[PDB]
């Protein structure tokens, strides 16, 4: 669910990085 | 990096610099 949260507001590369493989 | 908007194409862009040649998730919510 990153599209239903990172596309409704702004996120942070800090966390944005936890979505990698 | 003082405000990043992610969504669709831009979603992978931000996840791109973080992931790099390692592949990201970019999974759909529903």
């Amino acid at each position: 669910g990153i599209t239903e949260q990172c596309c409704t507001s702004i996120c942070s590369l800090y966390q944005l990085e936890n979505y990698c493989n | 990096f003082v405000n990043q908007h992610l969504c669709g194409s831009d979603l992978v862009e931000a996840l791109y610099l973080v992931c790099g040649e390692r592949g990201f998730f970019y999974t759909k919510p529903t």
